RNA sequence: AUCGAGAGA
């Protein structure tokens, strides 16, 4: 049979790495229909915060305003979702943004020429001021109650020297940027996680026994660091299985490919989260997870 | 509301039913037909989305006897939740272990 | 015309990196699969962003109406 | 009552040049929410001799 | 996608006769409720959005005693890239009588178009 | 300054019945310049 | 409105 209890008995975690954007870890023994539920969720389920409207007052450089927007959206923030609640679309937008749901930026850069430019120099930072417009030049507009709640966490993107735009002497750009709440399925612009993947584990099924010579170019048809050679005997045999990305570059030689089976573990996933910088992949994982189990109890709860 | 009965495919004693849901998709329609499947009274149990660019899901749940369909439903997202709260426990512990 | 923030395939922040790319290959004779590894860019999705970029807004920004030419 | 065009009326389709009467028959709507191409399944290219590589087909609406 | 049709206010006179109309807005009655897309002189402001049936330009005709204003015809939105302003060759200084105005469309692919 | 000489690019406003043509050039284009209004957008 | 160039299946 299956229950709760048996999957709770055979079911585990091995985190393999763990850093402030990528971590690396392992769910063991457990189906494909919940992991890629889990997978899913992180791609475009969990929320975050990024440019949604933004009102220009003046754009007088090559780039067109859509484009500018659009691009402007694209930027990872260093917000914690949970700060700011949900807009209510119903509402109209004079009150539809309010102090607790909406993160204002502004963008107020404008060319001029440096008369002091050294001669015969093409470098556009020399030859002109403000020639190049980066992320990092949104500024953040604290409104109402969040000049107390953001205090200590500064509102700044991610990725601080993104090149939003450029410009030349006489043009200038004066926007006014609305970041709200909102789940990758909704927009790409709103996913936490660059890419949030998994794979099965690797499994090499040595069959006969290789020694020799043989062993020597069996070993460099995988990885380096996977395909061992034992010390007692000069056999082959898989150290780590992890190591490997099936190229089945085996497979290609007839001497070996009567000799080993390339196949998956079913029930071993590996999976790799990567975030755009607005919260760590841990905490994506936890979330993710989360918003499954409420997915499921908010179900339950519904009256049929 | 959003969990819905399609009447006209659900059996007169309730063992055989049919359920629309909105918003849904392939992450809890899977999901559910997993942990629906490990139930022993369970028939025959599916999922599937009408038209690709609606977001409906549908479940059909045919029970052998003794249960209904939305029983199987109910057991089914009872197990979905604890499943998730299983793993959500497992990873914190090796995060705070590391 | 100028650099993609997000790379298309997956969605890494590659916007912040041509400027650097553009220094590692004039600084330092590093080729350009060198360059884009010590940039961070593992997967090929994201190399071809920056390998490919053309940046034809220098081009364009020589025709500027607002200034005596 | 002008009402607009449910799921249980009927439409006619054609593609020229109608070289048989095979070539336009009469379709059921279904009503879909995404905007602007006209959702033919695959079964009917073969009477239509229509393809999927910016062919267009015309939809006539009876009014009786 | 960039569109631009010329604005030849000078299609309606011929030979040297008197100005007929002149970009702007009269003295009459005309709806404030265009003034949103026209610059005080009559001219779309740049960069401004566009639907059916809004104003374009704006001229009072001296033959009408009336302001008159043309429309965007075309189903499809656009923005005002730019507006330029063409004076006449003739060593005369005339008023302003031909208008350049350009639209920006925006052709983000969708279902349908070709790859 | 509404406008802007196509040639010399410098400002320039037009009152009524006055020469279309530049003032510190013979130029008879002028673009038109790109005052201060809010433009609304959306970052998709 | 007519005649010229081109494009899609
Ligand atoms: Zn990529
Ligand atoms: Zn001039």
């Amino acid at each position: 049979e299956w229950n709760v209890e048996k999957f709770k008995k055979d079911f585990e975690v091995n985190i393999s790495s763990l850093d402030a954007r990528e971590a690396n870890f392992d769910l063991i023994n457990i189906d494909t229909s919940i992991a890629n539920a889990f997978r899913r969720i992180m791609i475009s389920e969990v929320p975050s915060v990024a440019a949604e409207y933004v009102y220009f007052f003046n754009n007088t450089s090559v780039i067109q305003d859509e484009v500018l927007a659009h691009r402007i959206g694209l930027v990872p923030l260093k917000v914690d979702p949970d700060m700011l609640t949900w807009v209510d679309s119903n509402l109209p937008d004079d009150e539809k943004f309010t102090d607790e749901n909406t993160i204002v930026l502004s963008l107020n850069v404008k060319c001029t020429r440096n008369p002091d430019a050294p001669k015969g120099s093409t470098d556009p930072k020399e030859l002109y001021n403000n020639a190049h417009v980066y992320a990092r030049d949104l500024k953040f507009e604290p409104q109402g109650r969040q000049s107390t709640t953001f205090a200590d966490c500064p509102v700044v993107p991610a990725d601080p020297d993104i090149l939003l735009a450029k410009l030349r002497p006489g043009q200038e750009i004066s926007l006014k940027a609305h970041c709200i709440l909102g789940i990758g399925g909704d927009h790409a612009k709103f996913s936490p996680v660059s890419t949030a993947s998994y794979r099965l584990l690797p499994q090499i099924n040595i069959l006969q026994p290789i020694k020799g010579e043989s062993a020597r170019r069996f070993q460099k048809c995988f990885p380096p660091g996977v395909i061992g050679i034992d010390e007692g005997s000069d056999e082959a045999y898989v150290k780590d299985a992890r190591k490997d990305t099936v190229s089945r570059e085996v497979l290609r030689y007839e001497e070996f490919a009567d000799k080993v089976k390339l196949g998956r573990v079913r029930n071993h996933f590996i999976f790799n989260v990567e975030s755009a910088g607005a919260m760590t992949p841990e905490e994506i994982f936890f979330k993710s997870v989360r918003i499954l189990k409420n997915k499921a109890e908010y179900l339950k709860n519904c009256p049929i | 509301e959003k969990i819905k009965l399609l009447t006209q495919a659900t059996s007169e004693d309730g063992t055989s039913a049919s359920f629309q849901i909105v918003e849904e998709d392939h992450t809890l329609g899977n999901a559910l037909r997993y942990v629906i499947m490990k139930n022993p009274d369970v028939e025959f149990c599916g999922y599937s989305i009408p038209h690709p660019s609606e977001n409906l899901l549908n479940i059909r749940i045919q029970t052998y006897g003794e249960t209904t369909a939305v029983d199987a439903l109910q057991k089914g997202l009872k197990d979905l939740m604890d499943l998730c709260d299983v793993v959500e426990s497992k990873f914190t512990e090796k995060i705070k272990s590391m | 015309m100028i650099v993609p923030v997000r790379c298309f395939s997956c969605g890494k922040v590659v916007g912040d990196k041509w400027e650097s790319y553009l220094n590692l290959l004039q600084e330092d004779e590093l080729d350009e699969g060198t360059a884009l590894s010590r940039l961070g860019l593992k997967r090929y999705c994201c190399r071809r962003m920056i390998l490919t970029h053309v940046d034809l807004i220098e081009k364009f920004l020589r025709y500027n109406p607002l200034e005596k030419r | 009552v002008y009402r607009h065009i449910k799921n249980r009326d009927v439409v006619l389709m054609n593609r020229q040049p109608t070289l048989h009467k095979a070539s336009m028959m009469g379709h059921k709507v279904r009503v879909l929410p995404n905007e602007k191409t006209l959702r033919l399944h695959y079964a009917n290219t073969g009477a239509y001799n229509a393809d999927f590589d910016g062919d267009e087909m015309n939809m006539h609406f009876p009014q009786n | 996608m960039y569109k631009t049709e010329k604005v030849d206010l000078a299609l309606n006179r011929n030979r040297g006769d008197p100005i007929t109309q002149h970009f702007g807005f009269g003295n009459d009655e005309w709806p404030k409720e265009w003034l949103e897309k026209l610059d005080e002189d009559g001219l779309p402001y740049i960069g401004t959005y566009v639907e059916e049936g809004d104003p374009i330009c704006a001229y009072f005709d001296d033959t009408l005693n009336k302001t008159k204003i043309k429309t965007y015809h075309s189903s499809e939105p656009a923005y005002i890239e730019e507006v330029n302003l063409i004076g006449d060759e003739s060593n005369k200084f005339q008023e302003l009588q031909t208008v350049s105005i350009k639209y920006r469309i925006r052709r983000t692919p969708q279902i349908g178009d070709k790859f | 300054l509404k406008y802007i000489c196509a040639e010399c690019s410098s400002k320039l406003s037009l009152s009524r019945t006055d020469a279309v043509r530049c003032k510190d050039c013979g130029h008879r284009i002028l673009l038109k310049a790109r005052t201060k209004r809010l433009v609304q957008f959306e970052a998709r």
